């Protein structure tokens, strides 16, 4: 009868109930799931770095600095260089030296488990 | 860690929030008497938070977060506004650092959303 | 790979998708209310993606992503110009560098698309 | 048919008695239990000094002192000092010696326990 | 009763869902799906090349030039030797030397392996 | 191949062909919505490669599929005509080897049934 | 020697190997998770030895067997270039002692196979 | 039912594993047996010349020349010579000498050894 | 079925170990064994130089030196010599003198126990 | 000695390993939980030694080892800083003699790979 794009969204959604393919789509690959493992562990290693640098500086913790550090963490792998340097701005003060130090100062630590993430 | 995500997928979340929708819309299901006590307690605290968009920059969840807890300090039976202006006036400290806040104009936003005069949060600030 | 192909070739999805599309037909399906909540948030974000049509030359997906990416911040219940402003200087750069397009009809288009004032990318550019 | 913010509460909690989500969410973990195990033991930490520290002073043992003493400690370990000096304004005179007590001079004692439920 | 180009496209896909002829057609070949494999093999060679490439450069990652270059990898094996030459001067100017390398500068390794997926 | 073709022909698909046959003119089987969906997408590509009756003589394949080719660029959403001139000029170059073509005769099958301007092709060509 | 020959023979692997073929079409044998292991590491070496075509002449073993050798120090966890460049030199100075090869064209057909800049395996030829 | 060659080929090999045709085919020679003991100790002294070959005139040692040395052994036994005239060609010049050293210079050990194995 | 170079390892080891042809192929040759008893008794000898080499010169022990020093004897051995010449260069420049050592000043011992495990 | 090598040759590990490999994909066996003890302890010095990939040349084996003693110090229930750094300039040591390398580089791998500040291991080089 019709051919909208609701109904279309409706009826690719009606055809994965009949035929399971949500749940064999995900085992079924079982092979991208350490991805997972290796974003929660990177995720466990910025944030016990953010909170030993409000710390060491006597500021308070500030929350979503995790997610910001991270933005910048894997955009400096693809190279979108100004996404960065307006981020940078946007921060306050103190806690410019911290993004750096996720993007820079854990190179070797950071930005190699980000490698082996998207492989 | 997969084995806890495994474990989850393995119930059929998919394929069950897709029925209970489906029994909704053939008047199946009413709303839940927990519902209808949730959205009358939280009425107050959705619409405190929209009044914090002019606040701009960096995360802003400390900001946020904090007026949270300031408001619910005052919507207890029994008010405790000296415990409710300790967590307010961590808001305005963590607003202020922000490029772009001055300490009024977090002064302006925090007083706003909470409802209550600019002085009284500048007793507490020394 | 094969193995996870032929996986989901096996559940039989050219027989299950031919039967939905008959029951549609008869008026056995309604439109399912994750559709009515998606389509309501979705409609802003395809005509402002084709408003990127005459930008001509290489691959666009650069061009196109950042400005979706772009107007999402703007359509957030607490809105971010300043993270808006991020992604949206990414796609002025990217635009540059494509044969034809020059930096100033870069940020006729760009700007275009989300809706905001030209000066407002050019402060953030540098 | 309808899609308030009501009804998303609703329909969120009936996938969770269909698919018995809540029994599984608690026994699938097994590993962040062991924070209820840490986090009984600071409560009576905290409960037998403020008893002993009632009774050195001839003063009354004053009831809700502990998640006072309590909130303080894990304010402390994240930053938020201004939200201290409010609360030490709150409490009264003779107790305040307790909630630096509990702060300070149980660093070693309350605060490496508290740095081993958040790891 | 009619015979139009619609109606021959339904009951062509009539007869289809009646003898279940797509899913015998797809299990009865067992030769022609090791071409997946090859093929997701040069897409995965392209794409490192595509990010290392960016990555020595200091340019941003441009996606989609994934894409084209393999596109130009298949015309330069059939010899659309001008379909090549407009794309050329479609693309940026510090992409051109990304897409002589995959054609050229990787003929021993990617060449090669579309030789032995139409074979 | 021979044993891909006898499992086709044990399917059964001569008498299973006569059966949706019969069943279409008893009124018992509709339009599906699929195919409905295809002849308005496809109806412009079969009157434009009907155009190309007048080009003469050797097997004009190469000629066919690449005017098929370039109209789908220009058919796109964001439609592209800078990579739509690029398998233009290949019908182009195509056209113009086989016996009786000439370079201006094929300029004008191949920018009639594309329906743009000579000169778009010829800017290409070099 | 024949006492090493008869003691394999006596085995029976002609029939062994029948009925092993036989129970993997009748499906009670599934892939083994060694071969799994196996050609996933092994292909980056397979097709690279297929690179060599155009080395002309004698017996090319240790060509071929030197250009694995480089190709295994590159593979590493921890990568040896210094070492993989012993062994490639190696192929080159065996290549070119061949009717008909040159020095520059053994240089191109190994660095094509290892997939590394020319200059490299010139470097340390001296 | 059919009769052609790859169904000839199986069923020539069905009938093998049912009588037990291949190890009565070994056992019941005994004498042919003897075949592999000569032709492995022409083997050993093919390679022991070929080393001995390498370190007199310092050239590396060649992998699969002691292979071409024995089918030059085989073609002289024959008569081949016009074969043996293009390998002589297509081997390197250094290792021709050796190539002749076990076709003519030691004609008296390594023909008699294989001269004795073909009898 | 199928018959793909992944199956063909696979169809391998279901012949092995269905007949028992591993433990008959180690048990059955017991002449190549002693090879193994060659090779432990020139690494041994490898050893010993390495440590008495470093404490005439005090400089501190480098491990993994013995495989250096292995190699480069079996190459010497084969012709490899400009194998040699590129490793010589990658050791460092104390070690270098050791190295030569196990060819060169040891030619007596050394290779003669190569040249018989080889034999 | 090939009496030792004989007594494990008749253990018959070769077929056991095949048998053990065949249960556990036939799910009869689940992971060992000395495993998980293992594999949440290892993970630390697994992905630091892959750190040093930028150290090239020599036998670079000491140059592992004592970068791996250095992290085990650190990773004690009471860490001893001191006795890290014993360990720790012993790898410097061992960097700065191999070819290409030098002393200010080899500082920046293993410090690197600590994670610390490369001041602390120049303070105990003297």
């Amino acid at each position: 009868i019709a051919e909208t794009l609701t109904e279309k969204h409706t009826l690719g959604i009606e055809k994965v109930v009949a035929t399971d393919s949500w749940r064999v789509g995900i085992t079924s690959r079982e092979k991208k799931l350490e991805r997972i493992n290796i974003s929660a562990e990177i995720s466990r290693r910025i944030q016990d770095e953010a909170i030993a640098y409000a710390r060491n500086k006597g500021i308070p913790y500030l929350p979503g600095i995790n997610g910001i550090a991270w933005k910048l963490l894997r955009l400096k792998w693809l190279g979108y260089t100004d996404q960065i340097n307006v981020v940078m701005r946007t921060v306050p003060a103190e806690w410019r030296d911290f993004l750096t130090q996720i993007m820079e100062n854990t190179q070797m630590e950071s930005m190699y488990s980000e490698l082996r993430k998207v492989r | 860690s997969v084995e806890v995500y495994r474990q989850k997928i393995e119930k059929g979340g998919y394929s069950a929030a897709y029925e209970a929708t489906r029994r909704y819309e053939r008047e199946e299901i009413e709303v839940l008497s927990w519902s209808s006590r949730w959205e009358s307690a939280w009425s107050k605290f959705g619409e405190a938070v929209k009044a914090l968009g002019k606040i701009e920059g960096a995360p802003r969840a400390l900001v946020i977060a904090k007026v949270q807890e300031a408001l619910a300090y005052m919507s207890k039976p029994l008010p405790n506004m000296k415990l409710a202006m300790a967590a307010a006036v961590q808001a305005v400290r963590a607003c202020e650092q922000l490029p772009g806040m001055n300490r009024e104009r977090c002064l302006d936003a925090v007083a706003g959303a909470l409802g209550v005069a600019k002085d009284w949060i500048r007793r507490e600030m020394t």
